[PDB]
């Protein structure tokens, strides 16, 4: 009689479906996901250092709107600006605020050093009405707003050199009045003109009186410039009005740090991948969660699944 | 399917087969069994997880990086933004399809390839004492009890043993 | 006896020449060609809706240059501006020129609201013979050139809600004058300022008195600025002279709206991909064309052919 | 080229074999004749119009871009614009260039296969029957009229019928 | 690999062959003697100097490109020209660890295939005068010298020289 | 008896390690590096013609800096800085350094057309201490500095066609006094005011003064802009003081030219591919040298070595 041999492989009752390069519906006995698609929901406060800035965004944090009092001197791998954020201090703009926000989020610290600029001839901490602090008319707790002296405002001529081993950041701004009384009060003269200084750089600014529309009752402005200081370099203020002084500067580094507009929760959770929509696994190497990103995190494909065959291809009883 | 064994000369699968992924099935006078082949499903087994290990588990860190939202419309800086995050989208989405489209093609070759050849090896093994029946498996023209089947699945048979018998059994009239 | 039976595979006579990853050059029995590079020289008006701008830019078209008056409120999928174009108004510049273009041709419609706005002590409505509407004397049909009442131009306060669902986008220009007389015969005094104000944004502007290289026979310019106004924010144009002020406002929409320079001319005919050239197919993934196009469109690669085998290797007797 | 059939053991192709793209020609007593194998022809067709599905049709809208020519000279923003252009068109002629290279190398071999799986398919039908004369051809051991062939071309072949014949032919002196 | 003759049925590779990459090794009444095949050494060598033309010597010219790095903090244009370059040199980098992982299992699959292709070949041409042992090695049934085996390896072997002669030997008692 | 007949693959003693799609290091006979990683260190002086700017860069070799008289009218495929670099003329800054630098060096000469400017009324040729030339008080080569003449600054009103093929390249600037007696003293007058005008462009500039931390004894600065005329354009120049005035034009040309910063020596040597570290071999496809090439260049990866297998798995004895 002899015997029969028969070589083989196996088979499963339930297959998954697989693209190939000639078919694009091909049955395996298994495959895997290539594709993140799912997050918690929850940005997860491990292992990168979180900074929730709740009611505040960053530029407000750096110009010290008294709200944002907390935030002094914080690090931080990701800032997480929230959409709730709200300024509550004396109206403003920056010129180039997209810049000065990302070179800020991207050094990832607010570390100030106060420094003694010789302001002598006018009037310092000029506050309002519209930047409460504590019950008390205050204003932002990094600038200095000056003002005359026994009703006149002299030619400013400050000076402050940079003899430290990193970059200072200074931040400094120009009061736009309202109307003429907005000028005369403050200043009790015509018009103001600033020119901030170094070897290698010079911003000068002119006030222009007229009004704007009413945020927090108050139709001025404030516009933000800043200025980088090098080492061996120095920073020279010169002013004959209008000048929202700097106090001092922040350091400036650079790192792995950044900044993230999101909604999401923060939660005690451990997860090296951050995305808008909360943090999400990262076996996979491509996720469709979301383009924004921070992190050892998949990378973003408009393919909502990929599956990797595993196994054979099926050929079921 | 490059190899033409699974899907091919092998007309299916087999479901009760849960311990390997290639073995043997055998009729003989002790009855019908079947039993899997350990070094060919590891050898499938260690590719796979070959492409898996390159795969999982291998990300890159990035931090700061540039806007990709924006709630102003502002013109040509923020085209050129947008534009390139587009680009970059683009492409790596092109590199994620072509890539699965290869491996799965490479996956369903290799393990093919494993079944075609263990059975090559199989009928080099028999010699002169079996004939192909084209559908993997193979007449064996002697007698052939569990431990002769276990011999030819160990790679411990010998074939000259039976040789006679099967000679006399083959070129019969 | 017995009988021979071969086994084997078909062969061509004219086979063509492919590349592989061991050769450049093997013979197959048949290719197609990737790359898509030749068009009809035509481009199709359907099914993209198109706009051909003839004679005028689209920033002509927006201003309201009088050969442009038939493109009022037209929308497009794709504006296409001819070489030829040249304008034929007052003489102007725009900063940001580029900018401007972009964001109207992006939003794809030249949709505009007319506002009355409050100018009282002004006179509306000046005009320039360099800017020929039906034979007289006229303007851009959508600035409005405000000169003096009795010799005498006082101060503009003037305010506009955006009480609407969408962004309102409004356009707006500075006369610079020539000389002196081109100051004092419109405003009748010496210098003007501008400030277009939003509670979030604020620009001001200038004029500069001075001679220009004549263009239509007038040394003076208007420069062209623009303005963004959110739903719940406010416009505010304060002015004391040389102020071209909007006639009221243009729609800002998103969609998949776009330009191109092209001198192709427009065709009747059907076809999804534009290229500045013409149309060309979209069944091939690859086209050596042109970088620039429109619609659903092959990829842009630098290669003019790219044959891909769709036979067995061509073995001939 | 990669399992040595075509271009390789089999000689050359065949021009007057019109009706598929692989076949069987043979020699017998009724004359020497040719018929196309319809199995292995559509077999390699769907796997080439599997490429082409992938390929043909499925292009991606783009509407608002950047701008990519210019008439003035700007300096730096302009630099970056170019260079992201420029950028873009090299990875994605490179993408072209390999995908081609891969699956032109891909379909040569695939197309190779199923002449290979052909001939061993046929080969194990005919048993102890024929011998492989190492051009693609078998020298048929026993009287094989058209029925015959036909039914080897069928896959109804029944070697044993012939068996006894074939062997007294083959082991001859 | 995909094969199944290199590192699988061939138990080793030969150092001792320095003039070819495949080979011949037999041992008769004459000796024991090797010889490298040149046809199926070159076949190799001419497919990996077809990878080496597409990928040596193959340089792109490029001129004035954006600036790469930067003395001074700047914010957003700074921002979009670090991502442009870093994403760049990723999908660059991507592709050249793709390409060589796949050109490398290419070049090992199609090394092993030459392997095969030859040993089939020899296989062929024996006919009924030798048993494929297993292990890549043939035992051919009749007195083979120096000319025989020399007729073997040249492709002019008549195997019906030796016929009768082989299957005396192969099918005794 | 017969024979035995064993048909076989070579092997070698010391085989390399490569990686492939399944095993991440398997062992062929023989490999080839596809990564470039070594420089000899020099940047070779053929077949791209090189200008070593030793101790200028190319903006100072533009404006005429007196350390920089060897430069003038010098072509170059790669004009290559130098970090011990450094200005000797009188301080000045650049709006837009980055752009100029970037278009000077992609257009790849200095070639310099002096011009016959109208300048009745002023003196020319004004210089400082700052600035030395062949030991006396100088300027930049390419500027001149228009102050009084009889203590009386009129309007300056002039004019430049461009009748030529090619655009035209104008670099001027504007004084920034640092004190009242730096105004006085070159125009004996209050203010200044600068316009530059074409048929499609305007720049205005206004002086401010102020002092400026001293930058080789000098508290005022120059301030640099630029203007390119098209062929059938005028150039117009209108001031009222504080005007650096061109003495001509700079071709501006199309080509392969660019600029590259390295601190590498010119040797002579033939190289096709130029990086800051050196010149490499291009024989390979990648590199990972550096980011920065010019030339026919591998592409830089961040892997520093890719064995291509050219041969067999090695399997030894
Ligand atoms: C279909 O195909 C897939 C892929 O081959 C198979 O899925 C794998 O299955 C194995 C074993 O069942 C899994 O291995 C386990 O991984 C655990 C870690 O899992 C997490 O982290 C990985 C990232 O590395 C993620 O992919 C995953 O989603 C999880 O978040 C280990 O901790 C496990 O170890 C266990 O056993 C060992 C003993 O050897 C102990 O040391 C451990 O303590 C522990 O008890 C284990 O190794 C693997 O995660 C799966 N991979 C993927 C990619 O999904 C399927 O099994 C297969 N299906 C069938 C039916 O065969
Ligand atoms: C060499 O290799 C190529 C690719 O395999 C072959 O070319 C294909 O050939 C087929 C049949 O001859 C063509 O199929 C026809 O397509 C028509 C549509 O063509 C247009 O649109 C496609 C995009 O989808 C473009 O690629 C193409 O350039 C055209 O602009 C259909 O309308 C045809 O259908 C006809 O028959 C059916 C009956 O089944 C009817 O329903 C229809 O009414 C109509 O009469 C037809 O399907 C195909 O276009 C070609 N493809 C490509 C990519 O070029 C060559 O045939 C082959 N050469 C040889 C010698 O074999
Ligand atoms: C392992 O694998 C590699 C790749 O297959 C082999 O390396 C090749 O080996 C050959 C021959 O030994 C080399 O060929 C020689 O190239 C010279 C030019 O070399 C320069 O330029 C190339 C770029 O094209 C660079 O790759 C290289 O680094 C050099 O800078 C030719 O001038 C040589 O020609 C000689 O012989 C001919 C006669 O036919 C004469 O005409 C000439 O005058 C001259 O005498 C020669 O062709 C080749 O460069 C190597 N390629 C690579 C990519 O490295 C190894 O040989 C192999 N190892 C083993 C042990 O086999
Ligand atoms: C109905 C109405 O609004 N009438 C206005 C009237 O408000 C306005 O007076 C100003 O009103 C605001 C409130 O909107 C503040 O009360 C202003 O006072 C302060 C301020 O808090 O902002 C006081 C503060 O001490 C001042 N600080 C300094 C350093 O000077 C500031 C500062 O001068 C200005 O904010 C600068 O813009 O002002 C108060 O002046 C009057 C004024 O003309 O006009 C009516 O029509
Ligand atoms: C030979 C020569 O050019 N001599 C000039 C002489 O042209 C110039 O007078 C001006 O000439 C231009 C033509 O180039 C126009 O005719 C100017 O009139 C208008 C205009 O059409 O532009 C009339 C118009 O009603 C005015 N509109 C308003 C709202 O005021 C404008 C407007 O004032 C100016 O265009 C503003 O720039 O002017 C005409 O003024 C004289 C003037 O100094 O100088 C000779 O040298
Ligand atoms: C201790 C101290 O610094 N005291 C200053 C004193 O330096 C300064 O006088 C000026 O000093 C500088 C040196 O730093 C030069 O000597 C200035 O002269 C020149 C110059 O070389 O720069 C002379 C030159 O001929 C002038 N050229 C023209 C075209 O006018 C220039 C030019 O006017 C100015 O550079 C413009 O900024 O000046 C010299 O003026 C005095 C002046 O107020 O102040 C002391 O405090
Ligand atoms: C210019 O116009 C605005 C808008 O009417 C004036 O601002 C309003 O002033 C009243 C009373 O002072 C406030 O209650 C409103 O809240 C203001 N509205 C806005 C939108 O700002 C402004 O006073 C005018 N300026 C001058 C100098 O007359
Ligand atoms: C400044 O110079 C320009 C150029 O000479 C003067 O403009 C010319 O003026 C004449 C007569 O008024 C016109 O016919 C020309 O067409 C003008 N040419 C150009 C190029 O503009 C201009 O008048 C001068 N300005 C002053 C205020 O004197
Ligand atoms: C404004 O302040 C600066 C800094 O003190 C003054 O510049 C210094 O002046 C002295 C004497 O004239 C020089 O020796 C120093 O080298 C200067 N230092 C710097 C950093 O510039 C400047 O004179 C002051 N300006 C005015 C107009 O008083
Ligand atoms: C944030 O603002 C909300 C709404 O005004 C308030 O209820 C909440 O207490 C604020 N939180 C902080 C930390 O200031
Ligand atoms: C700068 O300060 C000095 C000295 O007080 C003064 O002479 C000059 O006018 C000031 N200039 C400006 C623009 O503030
Ligand atoms: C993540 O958030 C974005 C917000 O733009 C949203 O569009 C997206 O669908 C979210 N994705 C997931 C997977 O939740
Ligand atoms: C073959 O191997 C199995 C162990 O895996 C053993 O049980 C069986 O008895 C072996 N038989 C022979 C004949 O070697
Ligand atoms: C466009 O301009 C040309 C040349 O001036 C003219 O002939 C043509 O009629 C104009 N067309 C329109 C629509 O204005
Ligand atoms: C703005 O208008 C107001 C009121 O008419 C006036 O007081 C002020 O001077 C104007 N300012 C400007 C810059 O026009
Ligand atoms: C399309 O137009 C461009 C204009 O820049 C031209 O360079 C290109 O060669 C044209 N291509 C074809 C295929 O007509
Ligand atoms: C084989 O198939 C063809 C039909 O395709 C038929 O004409 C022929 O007679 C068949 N022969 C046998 C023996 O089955
Ligand atoms: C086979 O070829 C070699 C030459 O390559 C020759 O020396 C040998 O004698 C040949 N033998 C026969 C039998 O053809
Ligand atoms: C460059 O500057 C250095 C240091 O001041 C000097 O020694 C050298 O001679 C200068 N070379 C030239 C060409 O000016
Ligand atoms: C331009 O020059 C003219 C004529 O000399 C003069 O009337 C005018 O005031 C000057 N303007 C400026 C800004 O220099
Ligand atoms: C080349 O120079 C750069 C300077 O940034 C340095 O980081 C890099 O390591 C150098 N590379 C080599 C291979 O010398």
């Amino acid at each position: 009689p002899g015997a029969t041999l028969c070589l083989g492989h196996h088979a499963v009752p339930n297959g998954t479906i697989v693209k190939t390069i000639t078919n694009d519906q091909i049955e395996v006995t298994n495959a895997t996901e290539l594709v993140q698609s799912s997050s918690t929901g929850e940005i997860c406060d491990s292992p990168h250092q979180i900074l929730d800035g709740e009611n505040c965004t960053l530029i407000d944090a750096l110009l010290g709107d008294p709200q944002c009092d907390g935030f002094q001197n914080k690090k931080w791998d990701l800032f997480v600006e929230r959409s709730k954020a709200y300024s509550n201090c004396y109206p403003y703009d920056v010129p180039d605020y997209a810049s000065l926000r990302s070179l800020v989020a991207s050094s990832g610290t607010l570390e100030f050093n106060n420094e003694s600029f010789n302001w002598t001839g006018v009037t310092q901490n000029g506050t309002s009405s519209a930047c409460i602090r504590r019950s008390n008319n205050s204003f932002f707790s990094r600038l200095n707003w000056l003002t005359h002296l026994k009703f006149k405002y002299p030619a400013l001529n400050v000076t402050m050199p940079n003899n430290e081993k990193f970059d200072k950041l200074y931040i400094w701004g120009v009061h736009h009045p309202g109307t003429d009384n907005d000028q005369i009060f403050p200043y009790a003269q015509a018009s103001g003109r600033i020119t901030v200084s170094t070897k290698r750089s010079q911003q000068t600014v002119i006030p222009n009186i007229g009004s704007r529309p009413r945020v927090r009752n108050i139709p001025s402005r404030i516009s933000i410039y800043w200025t980088i200081v090098k080492p061996g370099d120095i920073l020279l203020i010169n002013s004959t009005g209008n000048l929202i002084a700097p106090r001092g500067y922040f350091k400036i580094r650079s790192g792995k740090s950044s900044i993230m507009r999101s909604d999401a929760p923060i939660g005690k959770c451990n997860s090296e991948c951050i995305t808008p929509n909360g943090s999400i696994p990262n076996d996979k190497p491509f996720q469709n969660v979301n383009r924004i990103t921070y992190g050892a995190c998949p990378r973003y494909v408009k393919q909502n699944t990929l599956k990797l065959a595993t196994g054979m291809r099926n050929v079921p009883e | 399917g490059i190899f033409g064994a699974i899907a091919g000369f092998i007309e299916n699968g087999w479901e009760g087969m849960v311990d390997g992924w290639y073995g043997f099935r055998h009729q003989n006078s002790e009855g019908i069994g079947q039993a899997a082949d350990l070094k060919s499903t590891q050898a499938a087994i260690d590719q796979i997880n070959g492409k898996l290990n390159r795969l999982i588990g291998k990300t890159n860190e990035k931090f700061h990086q540039i806007e990709k939202e924006f709630s102003e419309v502002e013109g040509r800086i923020q085209d050129l933004e947008k534009y390139v995050e587009d680009t970059k989208i683009d492409l790596w989405s092109y590199n994620a399809e072509l890539l699965v489209a290869l491996e799965n093609q490479h996956t369903i070759d290799l393990t093919d390839s494993e079944m075609n050849k263990l059975f090559e090896k199989t009928k080099k093994q028999l010699r002169e004492n079996a004939e192909d029946m084209g559908n993997g498996c193979f007449k064996i023209y002697h007698k052939c009890d569990n431990a002769c089947i276990g011999s030819i699945r160990n790679g411990t048979y010998d074939h000259d043993v039976y040789r006679d018998e099967a000679l006399n059994n083959r070129f019969q009239i």
